[PDB]
RNA sequence: GGCGUAAAGCGCACGCAGGCGGUUUGUUAAGUCAGAUGUGAAAUCCCCGGGCUCAACCUGGGAACUGCAUCUGAUACUGGCAAGCUUGAGUCUCGUAGAGGGGGGUAGAAUUCCAGGUGUAGCGGUGAAAUGCGUAGAGAUCUGGAGGAAUACCGGUGGCGAAGGCGGCCCCCUGGACGAAGACUGACGCUCAGGUGCGAAAGCGUGGGGAGCAAACAGGAUUAGAUACCCUGGUAGUCCACGCCGUAAACGAUGUCGACUUGGAGGUUGUGCCCUUGAGGCGUGGCUUCCGGAGCUAACGCGUUAAGUCGACCGCCUGGGG
RNA sequence: UUAGCUAGUAGGUGGGGUAACGGCUCACCUAGGCGACGAUCCCUAGCUGGUCUGAGAGGAUGACCAGCCACACUGGAACUG
């Protein structure tokens, strides 16, 4: 049910770049928003939006390019039925690099490529290809 | 095709 | 499935049954020797093949194949059994070894003779 | 179910004010009264094992009502079950 | 790694332990994480050398021994503590449809039986027949009575329920679901090993009931046989009460819960709008068929009532035969 | 196809004891203690370093070599130090 809002997240969006759809519209979690960044700044998405007051609502602006779309994939690793976490090293590489894995770590989220040279580590959110 | 039982 | 439900009855092995139990789980053994006979195989062939009811040593008493042309074995003798079945007649799912104790290796055979049990003949 | 004229007093006494019918002094006093009322139907009938069910359904939730109460104010709960006589 | 048909979703539902859990702030720092320090025997494996002529063997140094404990930090995520929020869940109000259930009445049709009138030798039955049934008069037909059982038409890939399963009309007690402007509560939830409850027909127990049908049983045919199929009977049973039994191809052969992802055509039951000026005209729910995109699929097919794309928990499979 | 196990049993107090804490022992006293994260009960088995296999996670194994343990005809006991 409700358990899990992340893989709600990588789902809406592995679904919505499926249905080649522009913009996709969820509830707003700070995690989500957290993650959010990650994908804009490594540039997975045009963007964020987060119109939401009362009820935070959080919209994410697909991109494209050729007979394709960005995400060729993105999947769930630690959920609420087996987390996941991981050391400096242990810090796992997506597509020998060509690609980030979000990983939570005790100084702010990042990119696995981002906290390897942090020097520290964390819990793994997510593989997006 | 098959032998000893089948 | 669940990892809650690996983790809690857990996956289970399934042991490996040896087709040849004739104890020990040993390369081979000696036996007595209770009957020579001969058999008619399965539906496709058609010989008179050759066996022999041994009792072994661990008590266990097996049928078993002489393979090759002729033997001395008969009555009883003391044989030893190795391995190996012979897919042709069921329940026979051991070869007796030849040219091992009471057992003659087969006369004349010059090719592959390891098995069969016999020696150089005048090289 | 249970007459609206009788629902309503219930709601008064338990919830805070008239209309708040959500507190969950409320559900139990609500629950227990149609419940015990019950008792009476199956007391004959016993076969109607479908209306059964539903009761069943009704048992359920109070005892996870009272069990969150309890969780989130001991107090409250107590004093309820008392004034409701039963959690034996 | 799997379970619609290949082996595989518990017949269904409630729920204790456990597993998992929306959202925001503060705090904690356990989990989690980084640095440090102890320790993790030696040998072995491993990396770079050395020595027996080489190699095996021997050996130097090093990495490693992925672990544990202690301490000082970190704070996103997870856990606890503290206080809220509302989209989950639940409460009330007002409507809505229904073979949902328990209990009790009653109606009409029909079969059989019995009484009586008319009425004559036949009736019944099959592929053809015979058994059977009639002149103590059947069949037929008319009047009435008794009795049990089920309730045409409406009726519909209708509707209700968790499933098994529920259909005449009426009363009584009762469960659930759906919609709508809302009021309240506040994450009170999802799942469920064991547990518990419900659970088609047949069957069992103690009794009652018994029209029609009908295992076993008789007889008649058919046949080479016919311990069947067909025929004439006909007991148990079928029904009721109260137990027990707990099984079905209990099938959508497809666990439950939540989210996401083009359409087309119905059925059904709500609701908001607009000269309702149309039997309707445009919207927005619930339940439910069909067709079919992408995608899935071994294929058949499934296809927003998924066998698609995810997530939590449960159950189950692990070659045939034995 | 083992679900319950235990009276010195679980704790206390108090003597005795031991090299030492200790139910170790005894006396008295509370009545407990363990268990489905699987006690109890059966069956099996020396444990680790490691060894074999594997891409690995693992699976298998623990002869030779070294660490720890245990036994030395079977059962029991103390003595010496």
């Amino acid at each position: 049910s409700m358990q899990d809002p992340i893989a709600d997240m990588l789902t809406r969006i592995r679904n919505g770049q499926a249905a080649n759809k522009a913009a996709v519209t969820m509830p707003s979690s700070k995690l989500k928003v957290a993650i959010a960044n990650v994908l804009k700044e490594e540039g997975f998405i045009e963007d964020f939006k987060v119109e939401g007051d009362t009820k935070p609502e959080l919209e994410l602006t697909l991109k494209y390019f050729q007979g394709k779309a960005v995400v060729e994939s993105i999947q769930r690793v630690s959920r609420p039925g087996l987390r996941i976490y991981k050391r400096k090293d242990e810090l796992p590489k997506v597509m020998a690099g060509l690609g980030i894995a979000v990983v939570s770590t005790s100084k702010g989220v990042m990119t696995d490529r981002a906290a390897r040279q942090a020097g520290l580590g964390g819990e793994i959110i997510c593989y997006v290809a | 095709k098959a032998s000893s039982x089948a | 499935a669940t990892v809650n439900q690996l983790v809690r009855k857990p996956r289970a092995r399934k042991v490996a049954k040896s087709n040849v139990p004739a104890l020990e789980a040993c390369p081979q053994k000696r036996g007595v020797c209770t009957r020579v006979y001969t058999t008619t195989p399965k539906k496709p062939n058609s010989a008179l093949r050759k066996v022999c009811r041994v009792r072994l040593t661990n008590g266990f008493e097996v049928t078993s194949y002489i393979g090759g042309e002729g033997h001395n074995l008969q009555e009883h003798s003391v044989i030893l059994i190795r391995g190996g079945r012979v897919k042709d007649l069921p329940g026979v799912r051991y070869h007796t070894v030849r040219g091992a104790l009471d057992c003659s290796g087969v006369k004349d055979r010059k090719q592959a003779r390891s098995k069969y049990g016999v020696k150089r003949p005048k090289a | 179910s249970l007459s609206t004229e009788a629902t309503a007093k219930i709601v008064s006494e338990f919830g805070r004010d008239a209309n708040d019918t959500g507190s969950t002094e409320v559900q139990v006093a609500l629950l227990t009264a149609q419940i015990n009322h019950l008792q009476g139907h199956f007391a004959e009938h016993k076969k109607d094992h479908h209306s059964r069910r539903g009761l069943l359904r009704m048992v359920s939730q109070r005892r996870k009502l009272l069990d969150y109460l309890k969780r989130k104010d001991v107090a409250r709960y107590t004093q309820l079950i008392e004034r409701l006589g039963l959690r034996r």
